[PDB]
């Protein structure tokens, strides 16, 4: 049953849906019941019990294809890991903000940008469609 | 290649050879779930008689499972399957995956 | 001959994960670390 | 082409010897007979500072910056002109 | 028998979902950030000349 | 015009060079210069692998042409299959250099 | 893939002081040039 | 009781494949007909429309009156 | 015997291990300089106060991205340890050359650093055009130290592709032919006869610029009746070969993560994977001049040059289609390896299509020396690249280091750098499709939100890196040795174990004819 | 002990050391050119001479002496000698594309012709021509020189290599001379650049295609060649080969074209 | 100019740049729908557990997509081309104008009648008037007659520059020795701005280009003002 | 006499985008008229279109080195 | 001259375990420190100019 490092060269066992024998059987050396089991296979199958059965598919195979198959929570660790570190990222901007940037330019201040877009929409930029195109030259208003 | 009558029979002969060896059953089995269909009953009926040739109970069960598997999300195919084998599941007293309680994850 | 194995075929030791955790560090920290003490650098000689 | 000669039968040390001694180096002799005749220094043109030469955009790593490195004083005249 | 996932996994995709949006709500909200966003349909041309 | 004094390599050729050669002249390959040709590859006449230890690599080009070739360890003893076309291959352990 | 369990496990505990270290390294040094660039800016 | 009746085995995954690929290029007309009437068509009736009636002295007008040339007050 | 072992090698994977150590310490050179860029651009007004201090930053955040960080991971690090496993060789075909071109690297990037510390840097840009890079705009010797970093880094990869070109054409098993070969050596051949020929032009060109700083040549100084445009051409002819380097090694890597973990034995469609990465490679020396479309170029050129760029579109849709169709049908194993890989199938077709935007050269007009073309390459190339060699180093790293990573830490930092990346790069198509150029330090007002947003992605990028840092620790420091893989059988660089003995294949493999 | 027939290679510092001679090289020349002193470039170009020296000793005495050049072996070194010729011909052929970039469309700084106003070329039927026939000479000695080696002729070898050196010694001696006679200089304009650079850098080749033949002089005087196997002699005719071939096109287009 | 949260392109000024919007828009639907497109297939691979692993027979496929591609191309490069010839095509300029860029300024030669010529600089932040935009603003506009064909020549005194204004769909290199063509046309008065568009060194990002565009009697006036 | 210039007009010797060949052709044109006609004694009014053309195409620190270098004596071109 | 090559092959086959760099005996030894000496030497004599020209001299 354990599986060593020297052993690499050797077929080993695999669950896998898309190779559903694999190449050896999950358990090599037999107790002397399982040993007489697989005595007992030798005979009608009709004569073995469901436990037996059971037992001398788990000597063969080490999971069920229904557990192999199984779906996990992992995803659940993965994105919420994401969005924690995510999360420390924008401490790190919110330190950068604070310690490493000063002012931006006065262009910026509300009476500027007022005066500005003035400006914008009497050079009509973007008339056509992007910028004085929203704006209602007769109700000198944005338009609704 | 052949028709679906030609490609079903080759596998049929194949599993019903009389001396079959395990390796033999193993690289059928393998081989064949590469394959976009779900094993007619009749390849699967020679199969789970080359396990019993060969004294192979929990390789006989391992076939039903990857026959529910290859048919994915489409439901209806597994049981319409082990329907038409249950004559030869009763003969070779084989216990489905289901009857075993290996359907439970 | 030459060890082989897991954790000899590298030129630095994972005999301790500490001491690694500190080589780890220095290594790519101060790969890291560099252009800032570039730039800091050439602002300071005006 | 086939040059104008003809051997073939073999082209061996023998055939690549003939060929060394009996064409390569008799044109090697002609054509350094040649040189060795049109030798004899031409009289030097007339200096004249035009932009696109004797370009200085950084002084030269060797002597004093503005002699080229196998600079002659007879037929290489610096920026200003021919030496002394 | 339960991993790191069955036992921990809720617990940290609630509060790193948590986590993420209140932080990154504080940052772009409330620190003086200036993104610039367009004047069409919130700035009062006001004159200039 | 002519004359000697250039040593041959039959003279002058040493360690593994003149170990190919000499092995050449006795249509022998220890050094696994050349292809080896399949046999039928049955059980009765399975690909005969030679190896200086217990185990070698074999690649199985199953048919020709394709461009996957099948890797596995062939171990000492009883004859191996390739896991894709079946065809049998059997280690033959030993020896080189006498 | 499969492999042994950890010849040497890393518990959460060790795993929350490597992640931190690491961090540091490269958060620190940095922080501190970027902390100080205008006493460099007009030094 | 009651007999299930036989299914549909071979391709499925082929078949599966057909019906999205089909679907995919459906859609994908969709698309090219949403956008050349959202975006493509939507442009060249804004620019046709703007210049249909456009006159260009009395748009510089306005602009030399609201103050914007160096050449021009 | 360290010293014997690790600065004399003549080992193929050791030597492989060390272009990885020396790619991975010049990734976070990289990357410490694509955060300085960013945040000078963050937000509107000066960081710095010194732009051409900000115009070496770029400079030499794309020559260590490009020339230390990709090509050593990709060609000296995958290409050293995989390719004698692969086709079975004992070592390369020159074991000792080898050493030197990884040496030559330490070197190289030394003469970059260089460039930096001494007199203002070389804020030329990495294609150091003149007049800009000459000597009156830049005198003093930064630009010749940037030339000599490019002089010791074209002969390391010059000599390393004669020498995987040989190792590749003389080394396999003699039953197996070219075509018995897996698809990351015929990436990696490729790759190499792309840089024996078009780095020797590189060395010409920039050989030039030396002279003209130093020996008053005029190549590229009209006052002598040189011109600047015979730079741009030179330096182009092996540009362009040099972005399809970049990734050629990266689509061979992808074509073997995407077939392991769809549990496939084989690409689809191979021959066509040959066939697509060579077409490829020769379509990549006809194309250059779409890099020169304003440069004041014939219309018929301009018409040939577009024409001639699109075509490669073909053959680089049946790689993708063909990764799509390996996929089909797979039982798909979805390790943090795939995502890697399904990642870089779709951000690489989505910077390969606006690569054929750019190559409408009546839209290049406005669309070159802005954002849309630092979008493209950050998208094809710096996603691209990045993130095959993620998917291969995650792949690899138990062959290469005999222990697992934690696959749920693994996909946690793919899910980081997804964001991160997208943040960063997505933006910036605005920024260039509205105008704003490349290479500025600051920006009209306009154009604040989007370079905030791209600001604040690039950080997120950065807690990914420090991530990835700690699970290299993380596995190292636990030591969770390898015991079986799967797919040996058509997967021949796992079946000597992890780590591969120091020799391996000292017997050769038995391949027979038949 | 291995049944491949490749060559594993004893672990070797000349890789480390070439790659600092390199840093000193160029290291020196950035010296040289900028801080006004010779001594890291003449330490590098020592450190690089002694590597180059060490390294093919030992691949001589690999090879020669301890017999690891199998046939597999030797045939990996042609396809490397093949594609190390490859990349120095598109060297040469970004200087090519330089020339005719420049002399075919010549700017208004020039007199908008070519020649430039100002520039006396050579005569090609001077020195020029007789350079062509020494080199293409020495092409027909270095077959003599092979072919002898083939047929096992010690003496004849010994002489049509020598031959071979003195050409290419002329060669050199010519192109010296004519360098120094040359009434335009490297600082010409883009004629002198041109002219100098390419044809510089094709004299550096001849004086190393010529030191790898006076190697391959000295291993045959002591015997090293057999008949059937010298590769080191079949690289240099190659390469020299690879030399002449390049003169003939510069000759072409720099000297007789371009004049 | 661009404006706050722009997505595309500059509204067109020249009816050339309005040929680039709809080349655009149609080349982007593309783009689009082939991303979307290879997205979804991703998609649609990985949501199965169907499988078929067996070797796949690859062609009949290969030409589905070799021939389609090569057929979206040849529906790219018409109208592509088509807008490249049509630039090109012979216009008869009624003015030429000459612009040579600087470390880090522009200059301004208008010398088909008088010699007019000046040069034109950034307005630093702080001198900035109110309303008026930061590193976009010159002392010096580039006054130009509206509804009209100019020849713009560039050039340089010292390192590479280039000149461009995205609304008119122009970018022409300034490179020293060389004369470079490119014409103009603007459909509408006003005032369009462009930005330097090749690394010229340290101030690469503050020397721009505005361009003053007026009827022709005002543009006669003004040219005889700045004699 | 043939006038009304408005700026120099297409010329299918020069179709493309570098224009350096037009100015410097329109260049040497005038001052070989102007040398033609000088000389000769005749009148310059005839080389007035190189003129305007070459004035119209051609940088003005272009004209200027090019008249300082004819004054000097090293204008490459003949004339 | 004789052909001295098969003294050579026994010199450099000598089963003493030394690398081919040294195998030919003492002055193998000696020629390798000059190199490396040289080289090592060389080296820090560029990081100590580089720290030189990396200052103003004014
Ligand atoms: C990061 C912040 C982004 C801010 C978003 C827009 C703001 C809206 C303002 C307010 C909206 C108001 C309406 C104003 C209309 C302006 C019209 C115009 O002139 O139009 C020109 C515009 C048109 O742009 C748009 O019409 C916006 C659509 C954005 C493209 C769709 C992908 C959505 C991406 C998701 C967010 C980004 C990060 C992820 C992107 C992942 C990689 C693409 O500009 C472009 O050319 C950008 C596209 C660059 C080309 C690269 C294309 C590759 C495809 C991308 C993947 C798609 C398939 C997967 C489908 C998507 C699955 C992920
Ligand atoms: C990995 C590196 C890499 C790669 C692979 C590419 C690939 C391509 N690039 Fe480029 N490119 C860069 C790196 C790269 N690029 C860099 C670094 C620059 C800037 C240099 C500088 O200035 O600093 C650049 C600049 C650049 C320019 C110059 C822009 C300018 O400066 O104005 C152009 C112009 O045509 C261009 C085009 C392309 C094209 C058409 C491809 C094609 O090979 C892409 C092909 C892929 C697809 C099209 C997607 C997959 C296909 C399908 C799904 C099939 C169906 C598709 C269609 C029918 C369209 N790239
Ligand atoms: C007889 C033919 C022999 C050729 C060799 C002779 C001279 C010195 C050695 C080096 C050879 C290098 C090759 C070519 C490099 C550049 C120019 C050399 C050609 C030459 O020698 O040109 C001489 C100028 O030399 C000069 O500047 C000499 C400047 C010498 C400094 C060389 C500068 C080093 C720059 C080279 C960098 C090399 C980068 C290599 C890339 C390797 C690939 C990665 C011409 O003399 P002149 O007085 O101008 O005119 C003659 C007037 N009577
Ligand atoms: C003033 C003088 C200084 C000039 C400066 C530059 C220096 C000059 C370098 C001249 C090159 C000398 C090369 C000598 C190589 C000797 C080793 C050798 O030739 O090695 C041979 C293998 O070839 C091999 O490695 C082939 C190895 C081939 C090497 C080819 C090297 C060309 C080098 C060019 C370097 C400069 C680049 C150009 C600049 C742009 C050994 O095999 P055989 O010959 O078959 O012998 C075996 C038989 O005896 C068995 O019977
Ligand atoms: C782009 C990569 C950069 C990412 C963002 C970096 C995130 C920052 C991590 C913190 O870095 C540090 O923070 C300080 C303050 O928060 C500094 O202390 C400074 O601040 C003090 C308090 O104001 C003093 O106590 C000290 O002297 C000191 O210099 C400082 O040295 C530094 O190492
Ligand atoms: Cu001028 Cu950029
Ligand atoms: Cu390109
Ligand atoms: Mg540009
Ligand atoms: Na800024
Ligand atoms: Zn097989």
């Amino acid at each position: 049953s354990v599986v060593k490092s020297e052993d690499y060269a050797l077929p080993s066992y695999v669950d896998r849906r898309d190779y559903p024998l694999p190449d050896v059987a999950h358990v090599k050396n037999l107790s002397a019941s399982q040993k007489a089991l697989k005595e007992k296979e030798k005979a009608s199958w009709s004569s073995l019990s469901i436990d037996e059965k059971v037992e001398l598919y788990r000597l063969k195979f080490k999971e069920s294809f229904a557990e192999m198959n199984r779906s996990t929570n992992e995803w659940k660790t993965v994105v919420g890991a994401a969005m924690f570190f995510i999360g420390f990222t924008a401490l790190l901007l919110i330190w950068e903000k604070h310690y490493v940037y000063g002012p931006i330019p006065h262009t910026f201040e509300e009476e500027w940008v007022a005066k500005q877009t003035k400006r914008m929409l009497d050079m009509k930029v973007a008339p056509i469609q992007g910028f004085s195109a929203k704006w209602d030259y007769d109700k000198n208003e944005w338009k609704k | 290649h052949e028709t679906d009558e030609e490609f079903d029979a080759r596998w049929v002969t194949y599993f019903n050879k009389p001396d079959i060896d395990a390796w033999e059953l193993r690289k059928g089995m393998n081989t064949l779930v590469g394959y976009d269909l779900v094993p007619e009953p009749k390849i699967i009926d020679a199969a789970l008689r080359a396990c019993r040739r060969l004294n192979d109970f929990a390789s006989a069960v391992r076939i039903l499972e990857v026959v529910k598997d290859k048919a994915g999300p489409h439901k209806e195919i597994y049981p319409y399957v082990i329907q038409e084998l249950r004559p030869t599941l009763n003969e070779l007293g084989i216990s489905t995956p289901e009857e075993l309680g290996l359907d439970k994850v | 001959h030459y060890e082989e194995g897991p954790g000899k075929n590298i030129p630095f030791s994972v005999e301790n994960k500490w001491r690694l955790l500190a080589m780890m560090t220095l290594f790519f920290g101060s790969g890291f670390a560099a252009p800032f003490f570039i730039v800091r650098h050439q602002l300071l000689k005006k | 082409a086939s040059a104008a000669k003809g051997d073939h039968g073999g082209t061996g040390a023998r055939t690549w010897r003939f060929l060394t001694f009996g064409l390569a180096l008799p044109s090697v002799a002609l054509c350094t007979l040649n040189s060795w005749l049109h030798s004899g220094h031409r009289e030097r043109p007339a200096f004249i500072p035009y932009h696109h030469l004797r370009i200085r955009t950084k002084p030269f790593s060797w002597g004093d910056g503005n002699h080229t490195f196998f600079h002659n004083p007879r037929v290489n005249p610096l920026p200003t002109g021919y030496e002394k | 028998a339960p991993d790191f996932h069955d036992k921990y996994g809720n617990a940290v995709l609630a509060s790193g979902a948590t986590f993420c949006v209140a932080v990154w709500v504080y940052m772009a909200t409330q620190i003086g950030i200036e993104w610039n966003p367009s004047p069409v349909g919130r700035v009062t041309p006001k004159e200039w000349r | 015009a002519s004359g000697g004094g250039v040593p041959t390599d039959e003279e002058q050729a040493t360690g593994l060079e003149r170990e190919v050669m000499l092995a050449a002249r006795k249509g022998q390959d220890p050094y696994n210069i050349l292809a080896p040709k399949a046999t039928s590859g049955t059980k009765e006449d399975p690909n005969l692998v030679p190896s200086i230890t217990n185990k070698r690599i074999v690649g199985c080009i199953c048919e020709e042409d394709n461009s996957t070739v099948i890797w596995f360890w062939l171990h000492k003893g009883e004859a191996q299959r390739c896991p894709s076309c079946g065809t049998h291959y059997k280690l033959v352990p030993h020896q080189l250099a006498h | 893939i499969t492999a042994k369990p950890a010849k040497t496990p890393t518990s959460p505990k060790e795993q929350a002081i490597g992640l931190s270290v690491t961090f540091l390294s490269f958060l620190l040094p940095a922080g501190w040039v970027l902390y100080h660039l205008d006493n460099y800016k007009k030094s | 009781s009651t007999a299930l009746a036989k299914p549909q085995m071979r391709g499925l995954l082929a078949r599966r494949l057909r019906f999205h690929i089909v679907g995919a290029f459906m859609v994908s007309l969709g698309f090219a007909t949403f956008y050349k009437f959202a975006v493509a068509e939507k442009r060249k009736k804004a620019y046709a429309d703007f210049y249909r009636n456009y006159d260009s002295m009395k748009d510089f007008e306005e602009m030399r009156k609201a103050g914007i040339f160096q050449s021009a007050k | 015997m360290f010293i014997n072992r690790w600065l004399f090698s003549t080992n193929h994977k050791d030597i492989g291990t060390l272009y990885l150590l020396f790619g991975a310490w010049a990734g976070m050179v990289g990357t410490a300089l694509s955060l300085l860029i960013r945040a000078e651009l963050g937000q509107p007004g000066t960081l710095l106060g010194d732009d051409q201090i900000y115009n070496v930053v770029v400079t030499a955040h794309a020559f260590v991205m490009i020339f230390f960080m990709v090509m050593p991971i990709m060609i000296g690090g995958f290409g050293n340890w995989l390719v004698p496993l692969m086709i079975g060789a004992p070592d390369m075909a020159f074991p000792r050359m080898n050493n030197m071109s990884f040496w030559l690297l330490p070197p190289s990037f030394l003469l970059l650093l260089a460039s930096s510390m001494v007199e203002a840097g070389a804020g030329t840009g990495w294609t150091v055009y003149p007049p800009l890079a000459g000597n009156l705009a830049h005198a003093g010797a930064s630009v010749d130290l940037t030339i000599f970093s490019l002089h010791l880094a074209g002969v390391s990869s010059i000599l390393g592709a004669i020498n995987f070109i040989t190792t590749i054409i003389n080394m396999k098993p003699p039953a197996m032919s070219q075509y018995q070969t897996p698809l990351f050596v015929w990436s990696v051949m490729i790759t190499a006869v792309l840089l024996l020929l078009s780095l020797p032009v590189l060395a010409a060109g920039i050989t030039m610029l030396l002279t003209d700083r130093n020996l008053n040549t005029t190549f590229f100084d009209p006052a002598g009746g040189g011109d600047p445009i015979l730079y741009q051409h030179l330096f182009w002819f092996f540009g362009h070969p040099e972005v399809y380097i970049l990734i050629l090694p990266g689509f061979g890597m992808i074509s073997h993560i995407v077939t392991y973990y769809s549990g496939k034995k084989e690409p689809f469609g191979y021959m066509g994977m040959v066939w697509a990465m060579m077409s490829i490679g020769f379509l990549g020396f006809i194309v250059w001049a779409h890099h020169m479309f304003t440069v004041g170029m014939d219309v018929d050129t301009r018409a040939y040059f577009t024409s001639a760029t699109m075509i490669i579109a073909i053959p680089t849709g049946v790689k993708v289609f063909s990764w799509l169709a390996t996929l089909h049908g797979g039982n798909i194993k979805w390790s943090p390896a795939m995502m890697w890989a399904l990642g870089f199938i779709f951000l690489f077709t989505v910077g390969g299509l606006t690569g054929i935007v750019l190559a409408n050269s009546s839209l290049d007009i406005v669309l070159h020396d802005t954002y849309y073309v630092v979008a493209h390459f950050h998208y094809v190339l710096s996603m691209g690249a990045v993130f095959a060699i993620m998917g291969g180093f995650v792949h690899w790293f138990p062959l290469f280091s005999g222990y697992t990573l934690n696959d749920t830490w693994a996909k946690i930092h793919f899910a980081i750098m997804f964001v991160g990346v997208n943040m960063t790069f997505f933006p910036q198509h605005f920024l260039g499709l509205s105008g704003m150029p490349r290479r500025y330090s600051d920006y009209p007002d306009a154009y604040t939100m989007w370079n905030t947003i791209s600001s604040m992605g690039s950080f997120i990028s950065l807690t990914a890196v420090m991530l990835m840092v700690f699970i290299i620790w993380e596995a190292f420091a636990s030591k969770r040795e390898v015991l079986t893989v799967d797919l040996t059988t058509t997967n021949l660089e796992w079946l000597n174990g992890c780590p591969p003995p120091y020799h391996t294949f000292e017997e050769p493999t038995y391949v027979n004819l038949k | 002990h291995q049944t491949h027939a490749y060559h594993m290679v004893n672990p070797s510092p000349w890789p480390l050391t070439g790659a600092l001679s390199a840093l000193l090289m160029t290291s020196g020349l950035t010296m040289w050119f900028h801080f006004n002193s010779m001594t890291l470039l003449m330490i590098g170009l020592t450190t690089n001479m002694l590597t180059m020296y060490q390294w093919w000793r030992d691949v001589i005495r690999e090879s020669t002496f301890q017999g690891h050049h199998t046939p597999a072996v030797q045939k990996g070194l042609r396809y490397g000698m093949i594609l190390f010729i490859i990349s120095e011909v598109l060297f040469f052929t970004g200087f090519f594309w330089a020339f005719y970039h420049s002399s075919l469309a010549p700017t208004p700084e020039l007199g908008g012709c070519w020649p430039p106003t100002g520039i006396h070329p050579l005569n090609p039927l001077e020195v020029p021509l007789l350079n062509t026939s020494v080199l293409l000479a020495s092409g027909v000695s270095i077959t003599w020189a092979h072919h002898s080696l083939m047929e096992g002729d010690r003496k004849h070898m010994l002489q049509a290599l020598f031959i071979t050196i003195t050409l290419g010694v002329y060669f050199t001696l010519l192109q010296a001379s004519e360098y120094y006679e040359a009434p335009f200089t490297i600082s010409d304009g883009v004629y002198g650049s041109t002219f100098f650079v390419a044809t510089g850098f094709h004299g550096l080749h001849v004086i190393i295609g010529s030191t790898f033949l006076i190697v391959c002089f000295f291993r045959q005087l002591k015997f090293h060649f057999t008949s059937n196997h010298h590769f080191g002699f079949e690289a240099a005719a190659w390469y020299w080969h690879f030399v002449d071939v390049v003169w003939l096109f510069l000759y072409v287009s720099i000297y007789w074209w371009g004049s | 100019m661009a404006y706050p949260m722009q997505l595309g392109f500059q509204d067109a000024t020249s009816p050339i740049m309005e040929e680039l919007l709809h080349f655009h828009d149609h080349t982007l639907m593309i783009v689009f729908l082939i991303s979307s497109l290879v997205l979804y297939i991703i998609s649609l691979m990985l949501t199965t557990k169907l499988t078929h692993t067996s070797t796949m027979d690859a062609q009949e496929v290969e030409t589905i997509w070799t021939i389609l591609p090569a057929i979206i191309l040849i529906l790219i490069a018409l109208p592509s081309l088509r807008i490249l010839y049509m630039m090109d095509e012979i216009n008869n300029p009624s003015l030429t104008v000459k612009t040579m860029g600087h470390q880090w300024y522009w200059s301004y030669e208008y010398t088909d009648y008088e010699d007019l010529s000046f040069d034109s600089y950034m307005i630093p932040t702080s001198e900035l008037k109110p309303g008026e935009l930061r590193l976009l603003e010159v002392d010096n506009r580039v006054v130009l007659p509206m509804e009209m064909t100019i020849r713009m020549l560039v050039s340089s005194e010292d390192v590479l520059h280039s000149w461009a204004v995205p609304s008119l769909g122009l970018k022409t290199d300034a490179i020293p020795g060389r004369l470079n063509q490119t014409t103009l046309m603007s459909s509408r008065p006003g005032l369009y701005y462009g930005q330097c568009s090749e690394i010229c060194g340290s101030n690469h990002s503050f020397m721009p280009i505005v361009l003053e565009l007026v009827p022709l009697k005002y543009f006669e006036k003004w040219s005889a003002s700045m004699l | 006499k043939i006038k009304n210039y408005q700026t120099a007009p297409f010329d299918s010797r020069f179709p493309n985008q570098n224009q350096t060949r037009n100015c410097w052709q329109n260049y040497l044109d005038f001052h070989r008229c102007e040398k033609a006609m000088t000389a000769k004694g005749g009148d310059v009014s005839v080389c007035e279109w190189y003129r305007r053309v070459y004035k119209s195409l051609c940088p003005i620190s272009w004209v200027s080195t090019w008249d300082d270098r004819r004054a000097e004596g090293t204008f490459p071109g003949k004339i | 001259f004789e052909n001295r090559v098969a003294e050579k092959q026994k010199l450099f086959q000598e089963d003493n375990g030394l690398p081919v760099h040294l195998k030919g005996g003492a002055t193998d030894n000696i020629l390798y420190r000059v190199t490396m000496t040289l080289c090592l030497g060389g080296t820090l004599y560029s990081l100590y100019c580089l720290g030189w020209a990396s200052f103003p001299h004014k």
